[PDB]
Formats: C-alpha cells, structure tokens, sequence
RNA sequence: UUGGAGUAGGCCAGCUCAGACCGAACUCAUUUCCUGCCUUUUACCGGAUGUGACCGUGAGUUGGCCUGAAAUACUCCCUAAUCUUUGGAAACUCUCUGGAUAUCCCAGAUU
C-alpha cells in the first residue's frame, strides 16, 4: 500500500495529506510532501444578519517529509493512486500487385 | 456427425503440438553395434562387384579421413583402461567412422592418476629383471588385417596398469579411481554429459596426495619473478636472454 | 490520382513470417500492426513511415489463430492452437498471462471495445468461453455441441454471434447462458462475423464461397437476410477467411483462396475491387479503421500487403 | 577514479576535480574567485 | 527483545529539570535510572504553576510519570 | 555439516552456496557474519575530525596570510555562501 | 528471528545532526538539530526552539523527550532520497 | 596452499589434451647438475610456451558448423556405441581401402600398397609407368599419418591379444609417438612436421631424467606416453584444414 | 550503478559536518586498495561483471583505484586515487567518506605527502605478518 | 507469511550472442616485409606485420527425446503489565480570551 498518495487523519482532527512512503510494524508512518490541513469551526458573525454561520475553516500547511507515530494515528483513507520491445527480423519492400485476374 | 469428426481430424493434423511442420518428429537413435559390424564384414575390401555403386562414395570420404584420424586418436585408451567404448558416427556404407566423442576428464582426477601411473611404471621398472620392448611395427606388412569377430570380440583383455590403492588411506578414491568416467553416475557431476564436478575435501586431498610426482610444490607466487612471460617478452624485445 | 493517404509508397509487402499467416489486426488508431502466424509468432509493425518491424512476440508454444487489440492499443489480445488465450503487453514486449480452460483447439476471441472488458473464444471442443482480463480463469463458458469457427460481440455486450459447422449463425445471451435465436441460411461452415461499425449489419462469410450481410436490429423481420454477395470462390485449403467492414460501413473486403482480396459494395452488390497479389489464400482481409482508403491483406505466402484504394 | 561525476557545485570542505584550468599549475595551487566582495588581497597556502 | 536502555549516562549527578504531566516541575539531581525510565533523583525540589518550591529529597518518577527532561547544567 | 552448523549460529546460505570453492564459500560465510564495514565508518567518525573541527588546524599550519579576516572565517566554518577558495595539489592526466 | 526495526524508526535515527522539528502530544513544537535518538523514539536535542500552542515562544539547550509524549516528527528533505528508501530486491 | 586446480573443490571438466602434465617442469628453474642436451631441452619448450603466448589471437569464430553435428543430420550417417579397437581397426581398414581404390582407378596397379602403408612397386617401372605413378603430398601425408594411426592401434590390438603386458603397451606407444621419424617418412610431405618432432625429444629428455633417477635403471620402460600424444594431437589439428 | 543515491550523495555534501575525508596509508602491499575494493564492492554493484569472469582472471584482484597502465601491470599503486562514498555507521546514517587511496612504496611516498596536505584523517593500514617497515614509519613520522 | 505468477531432472538438436580471459590448453595456412639456407621450384629456417581456417568453450533462447511428478507439493516476489494495540477513560461545569456584544450559543484554553 506504500507509494500512494494518501490522507491519514490524526487523533487531535488534524488531517495530513501525501505520498505515504513507508510504515512500520506499530503503524509509525513516514511520509512524504505532508500537508497538514485542520477544519476549526468558527462561528462568523455578519454585520447584517443576527445568525452566526458555523464554517469550517480550512488551515493548511506544508510540512513535507514527516514522521508519526501509531499510537497517534487514527485512520487513513487513499486520495490518488500512483502517478524492452527488441526489433524482430521483419522488413518491407514495395511491390506490385500482379496481374489482373478474371472474375 | 461425420462433419464434426472429419473438422477436428482435420484440425488436430494441422494445429496439434506434433506435427509443427507437418510430421512426427523424433531424436535420432543409435543403432546397435552389429549393424556397422556387418557393414564394415560385407564390404571387406571393396573388390565384389556388388558395391560398384558404393565406390564414388568411399574414395570421397578419403577427404574427411583426417578428421577421423584425429577424433580416434584423441579418444584413446589410457594405461589403467583395459578398455573404453566410444560412440561413433558411421557413414552407411562403411566407408567412414567418426568417433563421435570428446575425452573430457576431470582435472584433479586425470592429474593424479597419471601421477599414480608415474609411480607405478617406475615400481616396475625397477622391479622387472629384463623389459622386452614390443616390435615395430606389430605385425608383418602382409597379413590381411585383423577381423574384431574372429580375433578380438570375446577374448578377455590382460590387467592394466593400475596402482594397489591402499583400503584404509585412499578410501576416499578407492571405490572410483580407475573407473572410465569417475563419478559420472553420482551426484558429483551434472549428468552423463559430464561437464561439471564437484568434489568433497577428503576426495580432493586424496587426489592431491596422490599426484605426488607431477603436482608443483611452488607456493610463493615470487619464485617467477624476471622468470615470467613478461620478463621473457621483455628480453625477446631487448635482445637478451635471461 | 496517384496516391492519396500518408504511406509512403502505393504498396508495401511486409514479410518475414517462416509460416502461414492466418490474422492480422491493426491498431483501433490505425497506427500499430499485428500479425500472428503459424511458426507461434506475432510480428508487431509499424504502418506509417519507414514501417520497421519494432516488436516480436513469442512464447505461444502453437499456432496463433487470432489477436485483437485493446482499449487504447496497448495490450495485444492471441488465441492459439495450443488450446490457449493470451494477453501481452506492448510497453515491454513481454507476456502479462495465459487463460486456460479449453480442451481443443481455439479459433476465434473478440474483445469487447467499449461496455466491460471480456475476451470471447470459440473453441472446437464445442466451448465459448468468457474471460476476464485480469484473472487467468474463466468467468464463464457456453455449451455447444459442434465447433465454434466464428464469434462476435454486440454493440450492447451481452449478445454473442456463434457460427459453428452446422451451418447457422447463433445469438446467444450472456445471462440466460441461452441462444437468442439463430439466422440460418448458409449452406457450409462459417468463418467470420464482424459486426458493422455502426452497429447495424453482420457480416458473415462461410465455406460455400458467398459473404451475406445480415441484420443486427431488434426491429426486423423473419428472414434477417440483408445480401448474399459472391465472387470469391474459396480455394484447396478450408482455411478461416477474415473478413472486415470499412469505417463508413459501405466496403465490404474479404480474402479469396486464389490469393485477390475482394471488395463488394454493401450498400448494393456490386464489386467494388477485386485485388490480386497473392499466392496462397488470403486469410486475413482488413480495413483501416481511422478511415483512411488503407486496407491489409495477409496471406498465407507468409506476406502481408498493405494497399491503397484510390 | 575508475569514473568520474560531473556535477553543478561542489560545496565548501570537500574534494573537487577541475578542468580548464591546469595551465598554470606545476606542482601546488589556490584557485580564488576573480574579485573578492569585499576588494580584498588573496593569499597562497605553504607549499608542499 | 529487552529494550535499549536511555542515553542518560552524561545527565548522571547533574542538575536537571523534569516537567511532568499536571503541569508539574521537579528540579534535581539525577542519582539513578532504569530501562523502563524509572527516574530516581536527590535533592528534589516540587515546583507547581503558582511557583511555589517544596522540597522533597529523594524521589522516584515512573517512565509513563516523566515527559520532558532538561539538564540545568 | 557446514549448513548445520552456520545455522546453528543463524547464518543461512543457499543451497548452491554450500558446495563453492573454499576461497568464495569463506568470503560468503564472513560477509554474512561480519557484515558490512559499519565499524570501520563508527572509528573514522569517532576519532577522525569533520572539516569543521580540522578547518582551524588547517589554517593555523598550512596559510600564510591572517587569521582576523573574512576570508580567514569562511576558510575556517567551511561555509558554502563564502567566496570560492580551492587548495588545489595533484594533477591527474585524462582518459587521453 | 531476528529482529526487524521500522522503516520510519531507520529514518529517525538517521536524521541525527540534522535540524528536525518534533512536536509533542502536549502541543508544544520544538525545532532544533537532533544530538541522539534511540529505538524508542527517545530522541535528545540542542538548539531545541520550543513553541507552545498556547503561544508560547523560547529557546532551550539539552532537552529530552520521551517517545511516549512525542507526535510528530518533521526531519529535513534530503533524508527523502535516502539510501534505506530503496527497495533491495536480492 | 595447492596449486590448480588442486585448492579448488568446483570445476568444469577439461579435455584429456588441454592437461600439460609435467608444464611446470620447464615454467620453473631448471634443476642444478644436469646434462647440456637436457637444459637446451628446457630452453626449447619455454621457448614454444613463450612464442604460444606470444601470438595468441582472437578470431571471432561464429560462422562455423560442426562437421560431426552437420553429419548426423543425414540419412548416411547413423551412431552407435562400439570399442576402441574396433572403431580403430575400422578406420585403419577405411583408409588402406580409400588408398586403395585410389590407386586402382588410375590403373596403376602395378604398385602394391601394403596392409602397413607402404607403397612399392610390384615390378620394375619404365619411365611412363614411373611419370604416371609419382603421387602427391597430399596422397603421402595421408598415407603417413594412416601408418603411424596404424602403429597405435597394433600397439592396442598386440595388448588385447595377450601377446603383450600393459607396461609393455604404454612403452610401445611412448616409443611409437617419440619416434615418428624413424617409424614414418611423414616429414617428408610436410617438413614444418620437424618442429613437433623436436617437441617430443624435448619432453622425451625431460621425462627421462626424472623417470631413471634412484634404482630405476636403463632401457625400455618409460610409458609416459601423455604429452608426446598431446604434441601429436595439436598437430592433427592444424594439419586438417 | 551504485547501491545509494547520487542525489542523496550531492545533498550529503551539502552539509559539512557529517562529512570525513581521510588518507589510507601504509607500506607496500599492505592492503590499501584491497581495503578500497572492500568498500567499493560493499558500495557499488560490480559483483555482477566479477561473478562472470573465467580463467585466470577469475583469480585477479579487482583493485578498483589502480587505473594508470603502469598500476595494472606492476601490481602496484602508484598515484593517490582519491574516491568519494557513501558508508553507513552501525546507528544506520548515512555519511559521505572522501577517501584517497595512497600508493606505499617507498618512491611513490611524495604522492602520499600530497594526499596528507587534503585529508582530515589518517587511516594507516598495516600488515599483521610483516608488521611495520620503513614506509610504515616513515608515514606515521610524517603524520605525527 | 500471503496473493498472483509459476514449474522437474537428465540428455539431443537448431539459432543468436560472446575473444577481455571465450581455451589456466594450444596447432596450421597466409598478405606485405626482413633474415637464414640455397643451382631452380616445392618443401623449409625465424622474427616482424596483418589476415584466414581448424580443434575446442561459455551464456541466452527455441524445438524435440528420456525418466518421473500429477491439478500435487515446492518455488517466486512482498510486508491484555511503564514507550506505539487490549485506552487515566468518559462526562459535564467553572474561570479566562476572541466573535456576537443585552443574553443564549460557539471556538480555543484551564480545572
């Protein structure tokens, strides 16, 4: 499953998204080009209406090559997979097609 | 019915995996040994009348005598052989017989049994009182030559030369030593080919031992030294001899 | 009007097959093709340019009698006598797997070009076996009585277009693993059914020497019989002819056993071409699917020649 | 040795190998950039 | 297997700060320790948030009890 | 015996591997009971200095110009933003 | 059998004398150049610049950290192209 | 601390022919107190080690079909497993016959080729008769090298009769490979022959002095007939062509 | 081809404190260039083209950093061959090792004294049997 | 350990590659020269320089033969007692800060 480009959520909500690289026996994983996004609720309030809307803000934050161990690790989920013909003795000559035949 | 059975006879004689070419076909076999026998006995000198058609033939195989005058002489017996068998490769009329084989030994083995020979030929030199040399050549220039029927076939060949292996000091050779091919029907080699070997510590300690007389007891790579082929190619370039 | 296409010459005779050719496919671009012979061999060529011979296939251990391309062209799709499917791939020139599960000999697959992936074979022990290209067993197999020299797919790719030696084309359905119905009409052994690039017409050419165009409607009436074309008298040997559809649907060429590829009109009857430049029979008579005037005829001189239709 | 690496940059403390520019050597060298930042001297290591 | 003992052999008999969990701080010196990170420490002094220094003497800290170290030192 | 005894220890060849010559049979057998040459990296790290820590050294016995200069610095921290300088000594003739 | 140590836990210790940023499970990150690291993910560090996700921002010299406490580890780019990544196929 | 192949426990096997037995006599010093003749004995075979090694080439051989292999593809060659001294008899016998039929259909049988290769005539010749029956190299050569093949094989066929011991034999065959030029007149059609002949004086004397050393007297007996047949075996294979 | 990462090597020499240049040093045949074939054989993937040799070079040492004709066929070095490498410790990092493998016989010693002047360390490799002689002290005079 | 991929040993024959060392061994012919011996030519002498043939070799692949194995077993590639998995967990309130700002609510922090 290694080489996959995948986002793996943490223990404390914090999702990190990239190219799972290698993993361990007790799930500690390395991976590689890390994205650290975290959707904070907040409740914004506007100036015109009295409702304050709960949007969940997305912060991210490029990491890069980190390390994690299992214990916090909760789940994973894949985002995207993945991202010798030796010349035979064949040659060609052209030619005529020969004389007409009778139907 | 006959439609279906007519369609996959045609088939299957057309696109079996046996005839991918139109035939049967096998590996060529080995006749027995009486055919060339009786070849070679009806021919005899080609003086009947009868073989007129088999004449061009053996005059022109006069011009791949030499190659069979090697092959034999390469496959020759060795002095512990009272006998070896070879396969030869027989022109149909008689006219040629190759001997289609190549005398390939084990080197430690060879080494050490004509090392072995070495002893035994001096033992009985000096232990024989008076060494009756054979006559050259065997035999007289007009007798006609010896039938293998009549004269060799049944008769019991006399003791090679062949050295008292010691029972309990040899023993790792003792079973093997003077075999034709040694160790061909063992796991020692590949196969009946025999074209790899493989041998254990006390066969090769053995086989050292006893190739006493022949084997170099240089050690130190440092003896050759200005006595090497690039000392003696450098002399041959200055004009001087070492 | 001397030449009109991208060739670089009128004609080209490709050869260096040791054995019968018996199909020879091009590439669902018009760009790659692929001929499989009878010395186990599929010779993989290119057809525009200098047409170099870039690729050799071996590793079928009998007679290759048919190979279809893939979705995009890269895997190479052969059934052969040695009771055997197999799927190749091009990148490396090497074999991805073998599917197994026939008794006799094989004479026809079609792999499905667009619905769902899966290779149909014909085969003589009186099988039609349904593969998937991704596990070398089969997912399933219909039962016949007689040999299967003929197989098409339909457009909605649950239809399957048998044609054995009792003389009669069979539709049968995936599903219900039963014969839809059968156009009869032919008097001898059928040998290829393709369907029409549109989608509307079949074509199907038998061992009495006469192509007939038949329907593929759901709307049709008793008798399904469009045309019953003639001029191509088939020779000594009772090999399987390979006939083929132009893009538009008007051409229809299929080799003869005098060594001419013959091209009727399918819209009327009439003789379009009748092409000589063969010795044996010509096996396999193909159009090029991008559209180009460029047909193929393979031939069992070991020879293919690729020609044009000006 | 056997080969050699051809590479962009060959950073500080290290071991480089340099072509074009053994005209001038005949048994020890310093090779120095043309003009230092600074307009400074350049100065020679001991000879061997 | 057993498992690798801490690299603490160079913290021994020195001044070290020990933040542990509750928010809590021991200033000591470091007397012993063991493979599973029992602490044992002398002249330990208790530290809570309000800064309040209690002396305690020789105390032990359980491997799962200490989560930072600091050599004061 | 030699498979019994090198597994005995946990050393495990291929069965080929067992009947080598004695020369290659003993380089396979060290190779995988020694291993690697790891020691020889620990000793050189351990007991042999960095270019940092041999840089000063360097400059102390083998420069002739001042110690107090930028140039003198950057020779010493083996910076790479520094300006370029190369103690060139040996001289090795081409493939030609 | 013999014993098989992470792939994550061989790049942990071969990020020492690197500068790696670990952060705690208490929410405080400290960056500096890694001195030691063990098989229990006990790793020792220098420069160690501590930031606590209470806004917390200092400097501390010789600390420690448990395995047990630790959450995440970042160590530098060029330890992405190492030679442990490469799959040895005997 | 064996030499080779004696430190090795693996190997392929080596023709019988491509074993120098005794080679490391004369690639290493010569031993002190011997004769003149034995030293320049030791000079000439290093000289022909050196002058191998000297001239040794590459020929990039691709294009050759075995003449054996390509032989057993026909329908006039069949195989079999015989003896020796039957395969050796056979051939001794083809080619006195090939000889044979050779000189009676140029009608000269008023020359006698006899069963040890000789050829005399059976009566006094004119000078037409003389003119007409002068054979070639190639006719001689042959004839020469079919009678010392003949000699060898005699000298296995008086060991299977019993009229002979084995020390007797590999004395016989050891005396008939180091005297090729008394026992034949091949170095009359192809002289470059000599050479070879010189080689096996050469191994004769090297031989002979570490075989009659101690109580091993004078004489017959030396049947260490290995590499004289080795010398012999190497020029059978440059004279086919 | 190479079992690490040429990438991975430019970026080790990128930083220069994990970085060890050194000098193998010693007499005549003491095993210098046989200790650099031992890395080089642990480094590089050449057992491959060894493993097919046959005859008498089947016996030849491989001798990695003897290039100069006159090295071939002497059987001796006589240049300073310098190599770079990447060597694991036994904690599994990586490090980046310049090496110079110095000819030890005792004309060739100037080469030894250039390679003395660029090296940060001096790995002097002695034979056990024959111990050390006068280049072995002569070297160790030097680097002293 | 698993998935999928597979398939025995010996011998025989074809084809392609290999000279660096195919060969731990070793012959012959020959072009252009130099030299020896020679009445002439063949056959020779012995160094250079190239160029051919022969006796053999290895690796890869393809077809067949022999004997077994029989959908077998084997092989291939790959990964509950202190620090990662048998949770000091769960739950809610108080206080502080920000938005709203009269409050409710929510985020974050703390008990």
């Amino acid at each position: 499953y290694i080489n996959w480009r995948m986002r793996v959520t943490l223990n404390d909500g914090r999702q990190m998204t990239g190219q799972m690289l290698a993993f361990d026996k007790h799930m500690n994983l390395v991976l590689a080009d890390t994205e650290e996004f975290r959707k904070t609720k907040r409740m914004q309030a506007k100036p015109n209406s009295s409702t304050t809307q709960t949007l969940i803000q997305e912060e991210k934050r490029t990491l890069g090559l980190t390390i994690v161990r299992g214990a916090n690790i909760i789940a994973l989920s894949v985002e995207s997979p993945p991202p010798t013909l030796t010349a035979g003795p064949g040659v060609a000559r052209p030619a005529g097609r020969g004389a007409a035949a009778p139907i | 019915a006959q439609k279906k059975k007519e369609w996959l006879r045609m088939q299957r004689n057309r696109f079996g995996e046996k005839r991918k070419g139109g035939f049967v076909e096998t590996q060529k076999a080995d006749m027995p040994p009486e055919h060339l026998r009786k070849i070679v006995k009806d021919i005899g000198d080609v003086s009947q009348k009868k073989y007129t058609s088999d004449k061009r033939s053996y005059l022109g195989a006069l011009k791949f005598m030499p190659h069979a005058v090697l092959k034999l002489l390469e496959n020759m017996p060795m002095p512990w052989e009272a006998a070896r068998e070879v396969k030869v490769l027989y022109h149909v009329n008689g006219c040629l017989t190759l001997v289609n084989e190549i005398p390939r030994v084990i080197e430690p083995v060879f080494f050490a049994q004509w090392g072995s020979m070495w002893r035994t030929m001096r033992k009985e030199k000096s232990d024989r009182r008076l060494f009756k040399r054979m006559r050259f050549p065997p035999f007289d220039d007009e007798e006609p030559p010896l039938s293998w029927s009549e004269n060799i076939e049944d008769v019991e060949p006399l003791e090679p030369i062949q050295m008292e292996l010691d029972e309990d000091e040899d023993a790792a050779v003792y079973e093997w030593f003077y075999d034709h091919q040694p160790l061909i029907d063992t796991p020692h080699v590949n196969g009946p080919s025999y074209k790899r070997w493989n041998l254990t510590l006390p066969q090769m300690a053995n086989l050292y031992r006893l190739s006493e007389p022949l084997v170099s007891d240089v050690v130190d790579p440092n003896y050759f030294y200005l006595f090497e082929l690039k000392s003696f190619l450098t002399a041959k370039a200055l004009n001087v001899a070492l | 009007t001397p030449r009109t296409s991208n060739l670089k010459a009128p004609l080209m005779e490709l050869s260096g097959h040791t054995g019968e050719i018996f199909t020879a496919k091009f590439d669902p671009t018009g760009t790659l093709i692929a001929s499989g012979s009878m010395d186990r061999t599929i010779m993989l060529w290119r057809v525009y340019g200098d047409c170099e011979n870039y690729g050799v296939l071996n590793g079928h251990k009998a007679a290759i009698l048919d190979l279809q391309w893939s979705r995009d062209g890269d895997i190479l799709f052969s059934a052969s006598a040695d009771m055997h499917l197999a799927s190749w791939d091009l990148t490396t020139g090497q074999r991805i797997r073998r599917y197994i599960g026939h008794e006799e000999i094989i004479n026809a697959m079609d792999v499905t070009q667009r619905g769902e992936e899966l290779l149909i074979s014909g085969s003589d022990d009186g099988t039609i076996g349904i593969w998937d290209p991704r596990t070398k067993n089969a997912v399933d197999y219909i039962e016949t009585d007689f040999p299967i020299t003929a197989v098409a797919v339909s457009e909605a790719g649950n239809e399957i277009y048998s044609g054995g030696i009792d003389n009669d084309i069979k539709v049968w359905d995936i599903r219900k693993k039963a014969v839809v119905h059968t156009m009869l009409g032919h008097n001898d052994t059928i040998t290829t059914l393709r369907v029409s690039p549109d989608g509307q017409q079949l074509l199907s050419y038998a061992m009495d020497s006469t192509a007939r165009t038949w329907d593929i409607r759901p709307f049709a009436p008793t008798d399904r019989h469009i045309r019953t074309f003639d001029g191509a008298p088939l020779g000594l040997e009772k090999n399987l002819i390979r006939g083929s559809w132009s893009k538009d649907g008007k051409k229809i060429a299929v080799g003869a056993g005098d060594g001419t590829v013959v091209i009727w009109g399918s819209d009327t009857g009439k003789l379009l071409y009748k092409l000589p430049g063969h010795k044996g029979t010509v096996n396999c008579a193909e159009f090029a699917p991008d559209g180009a005037p460029i047909i193929l005829s393979a031939s069992s001189d070991r020879t293919m020649l690729l020609g044009e239709l000006i | 040795t056997r080969y050699n690496i051809p590479t962009d940059g060959v950073p500080a403390g290290n071991f480089v190998l340099l072509g074009g520019v053994d005209n001038s050597i005949v048994k020890t060298a310093t090779i120095v950039d043309k003009k230092f930042d600074n307009g400074e001297d350049a100065y020679v290591f001991k000879p061997l | 297997m057993a498992p690798a003992q801490p690299e603490l052999k160079k913290y021994l008999d020195k001044r070290l700060f020990v933040e542990l969990n509750g928010s809590r701080r021991v200033i000591g010196v470091l007397r012993g320790y063991d493979v599973f990170l029992n602490i044992v420490l002398d002249d330990a002094v208790e530290e809570r948030p309000n800064g309040e220094k209690v002396k305690l003497g020789m105390v032990t800290i359980r491997g799962n009890s200490v989560v930072i170290l600091e050599p004061l030192e | 015996d030699l498979k019994r005894t090198l597994s005995k220890l946990g050393i495990f060849l291929k069965p080929s591997q067992y009947k080598a010559d004695p020369k290659v049979l003993m380089k396979l057998v060290c190779e995988q009971f020694f291993g690697p040459s790891t020691a020889f990296v620990d000793m050189v790290i351990k007991h042999i200095p960095s270019p940092l820590e041999a840089a000063e050294k360097k400059l102390e016995r083998y420069y002739t110009g001042p110690l107090d200069t930028k140039i003198a610095e950057s020779m010493k921290n083996c910076d790479q933003n520094g300006p370029l300088v190369v103690h060139v000594t040996k001289l090795f003739n081409t493939i030609d | 059998m013999t014993s098989s140590i992470g792939i994550p836990i061989k790049l942990l210790n071969e990020a020492q004398g690197h500068i790696v940023t670990l952060e705690l499970t208490t929410g405080q990150t400290y960056r500096g150049k890694l001195i030691e690291a063990e098989d229990n993910m006990n790793v020792q560090l220098k420069d160690i610049t501590v930031t606590a996700r209470d806004g917390r921002v200092s400097h501390l010299e010789q600390i420690y950290i448990r395995g047990s406490h630790v959450r995440f580890f970042i160590v530098p780019d060029m330890l992405r192209n190492a030679p442990m990544f490469r799959s040895r196929n005997v | 601390w064996a030499p080779y192949p004696f430190d090795r426990r693996s190997g392929r096997m080596v023709r019988a022919q491509d074993v120098p037995l005794i080679k490391h006599w004369y690639l290493e010093h010569c031993p002190p107190k011997q004769p003149v003749k034995v030293r320049v004995s030791y000079q000439k075979l290093l000289k022909t080690y050196v002058l191998n090694e000297l001239h040794r080439k590459r020929p990039k051989s691709m294009q050759k079909q075995s003449l054996l292999r390509t032989l057993k593809q026909t329908k006039f060659f069949q195989q079999t497993t015989i003896d020796w001294v039957e395969a050796g008899l056979q051939v001794c016998r083809q080619g006195f016959n090939m000889l044979n039929l050779l000189i009676h259909r140029k009608n000269l049988t008023y020359l006698h080729l006899d069963y040890n290769f000789n050829l005399k005539p059976v009566k006094t010749l004119t000078t037409k008769e003389r003119k007409k029956s002068r054979f070639g190299n190639a006719f001689h050569l042959m004839r020469e090298i079919l009678r010392l093949t003949k000699l060898i094989v005699d000298a296995q066929v008086q060991y299977r009769l019993g009229n002979i011991d084995a020390f007797q034999l590999a004395d016989g065959i050891h005396y008939a490979f180091n005297h090729v030029g008394q026992l034949t007149g091949m170095y009359r059609y192809k002289y470059k022959l000599m050479h070879q002949i010189r080689s096996c004086k050469d191994l004769k004397h090297l031989i002979y002095y570490r075989f009659n050393t101690g109580p091993v007297g004078k004489g017959p007996g030396c049947g260490f007939w290995a590499p004289s047949w080795r010398v012999w075996l190497f020029f059978m294979r440059g004279i086919i062509p | 081809p190479v079992y690490f990462d040429r990438g991975f090597m430019t970026d080790l020499m990128n930083f220069p404190e994990q970085i060890r240049n050194i000098a193998l040093a010693g007499h005549l045949h003491h095993g210098k260039t046989a200790f650099m074939d031992m890395l080089v054989l642990e480094t590089h993937a050449i057992q491959e083209r060894l493993d097919k040799r046959t005859g008498k070079k089947r016996d030849e040492q491989l001798r990695y950093t003897d290039v100069h004709v006159i090295e071939r066929d002497r059987g001796l070095s006589i240049k300073a061959a310098p190599m770079s490498l990447v060597l694991s410790s036994t904690k599994g990092k990586s490090h980046l090792f310049n090496i110079i493998d110095t000819p030890g016989h005792v004309d060739f010693v100037d080469e030894v004294a250039a390679a003395f002047r660029l090296v940060d360390g001096v790995c002097l490799v002695v034979d056990v049997v024959e111990g050390v002689q006068v280049n072995t002290e002569q070297i160790i005079k030097h680097a002293v």
